[PDB]
């Protein structure tokens, strides 16, 4: 069967850069459709019949190609273009390509760090969650470590990271440290330490229980 | 205005069957095929099949081994997909879609329906406030939020002030814990000046457990430094 290979699988582009993503077919195909998806929402029709923009799609997008190679081009990369783009052709199986995830390459931005002690309502249920928020940073690489009194913690926290913001192109990260109420009461100082390219030295946010 | 409205999320036991609905408005139902698309994390988009309402005709991706059946009520303007002999392989977001008015691209998409196949029973979240905390010693900007903890299965929805507050909101992807339960947070940054007078409420809905909570997030009563 006809296979579609999108390249590159992941790309990052500076604002205003001209960006091209390709969709290659193992055998000749006569047209290509393109869909844009951002996390948490349905795919959107983007370019249809190879070159036709759906209503509302900005003119910076264009599409072309023939035979074994079709492409989607953005003439000047914008923050809102950070998304996954899938090519699609009904004579191919699978009919969708695996997607190109496009990111915006912005300037380095240091995280803003916040710490949140457990709520009274949670403590009453026998559990303590402490949350550390790293807000609006770039690039995505970040180290967050919990420190309880003298000691770095291991295996009792979980981190989650947002997709790149459509406006400012940053990421945010939450780290949640969870302990039983009884373990929580055994210690005094709760701290999260944050390392990031945008910081000259590690940032520590902390509170006393 | 072409609109496709899908049914809600479902938790299903292995071996059961599920039926998802897709209610169409804005066009003559019998004139367009309804397409069904499957999406699993890190596996892109998979075509399941299609139905042409009032024609008796449907087409099927053979990889579903006859487990996917499609029907459409012409009078009702609703299409349905039934998936039988469910396993975890079937845990996915399912979309219905309609092709272009004059083209074969998937022009209109339903909002998606998340089906989870598991032996585990539904569990509703507890919603805990994350009281406003300052960005720096200077004050000026505060982050606050809600911790939506220990629920199963996905999804949950979170909004702020009934959708009035969107700027600065970050709702994080859920984390699946060793316990087999999910947790997430939603946070928002706001001007410090707003804390005394603006109410902040996180509206949480976990449909599978029928849990719907509105949690007011209040500033802490006390801090350990002189007021900013």
């Amino acid at each position: 069967q006809i296979v579609l290979t999108q390249s590159p699988a992941i790309m990052s582009a500076s604002p205003g850069e001209k960006v091209t993503m390709t969709c290659s077919a193992s055998s000749s195909v006569s047209y290509m459709h393109w869909y844009q998806q951002k996390s948490g929402t349905s795919p959107k029709r983007w370019i249809y019949d190879s070159s036709r923009l759906a209503s509302g799609v900005p003119s910076r997008f264009s599409g072309g190609g023939s035979g074994t190679s079709y492409s989607l081009t953005i003439s000047n990369m914008e923050a809102e273009d950070a998304a996954t783009y899938f090519c699609q052709n009904w004579r191919s199986s699978p009919t969708f390509g695996a997607g190109t995830k496009l990111e915006l390459k912005r300037t380095v931005a240091a995280p803003s760090v916040f710490i949140f002690p457990p709520s009274d309502e949670q403590l009453k249920s026998g559990t303590a969650s402490v949350v550390c928020l790293l807000n609006n940073f770039y690039p995505r690489e970040a180290k967050v470590q919990w420190k309880v009194d003298n000691a770095l913690q291991s295996g009792n926290s979980q981190e989650s990271v947002t997709e790149q913001d459509s406006k400012d192109s940053t990421y945010s990260l939450s780290s949640t440290l969870t302990l039983s109420k009884a373990d929580y009461e055994k210690h005094k100082v709760y701290a999260c330490e944050v390392t990031h390219q945008g910081l000259s030295s590690p940032v520590t946010k902390s509170f006393n229980r | 205005q072409v609109q496709l409205q899908q049914s809600g999320p479902e938790l299903m036991k292995p071996g059961a069957s599920v039926k998802i609905s897709c209610k169409a408005t804005g066009y003559t139902f019998s004139t367009s095929w309804i397409e069904w698309i499957k999406q699993r994390p890190g596996h892109g988009l998979e075509w399941i099949g299609e139905v042409l309402p009032g024609s008796g005709k449907s087409n099927h991706n053979a990889n579903f081994k006859g487990r996917a059946t499609f029907t459409a009520d012409t009078a009702s303007n609703t299409a349905y997909m039934q998936l039988s002999s469910l396993t975890s392989e079937d845990s996915a977001v399912y979309y219905c879609a309609r092709e272009g008015s004059n083209n074969n691209a998937l022009a209109y998409w339903g909002q998606g329906t998340l089906v989870t196949v598991s032996a585990a029973s539904t569990k509703g979240p507890s919603v805990f406030p994350l009281a406003p905390s300052s960005k720096s010693t200077s004050g000026g900007t505060a982050a606050l939020g809600c911790l939506v903890k220990d629920y199963f299965p996905e999804p949950v929805t979170v909004s702020w002030n009934s959708g009035a507050l969107t700027s600065g909101v970050h709702t994080f992807p859920a984390v699946l814990q060793s316990s087999g339960l999910y947790s997430l947070s939603s946070v928002v940054t706001v001007p410090s000046s707003s804390l005394g007078t603006q109410t902040y409420i996180c509206n949480v809905n976990h449909k599978p457990s029928n849990t719907k909570v509105d949690k007011k997030v209040e500033p802490k009563s006390c801090h350990h430094h002189h007021h900013h």
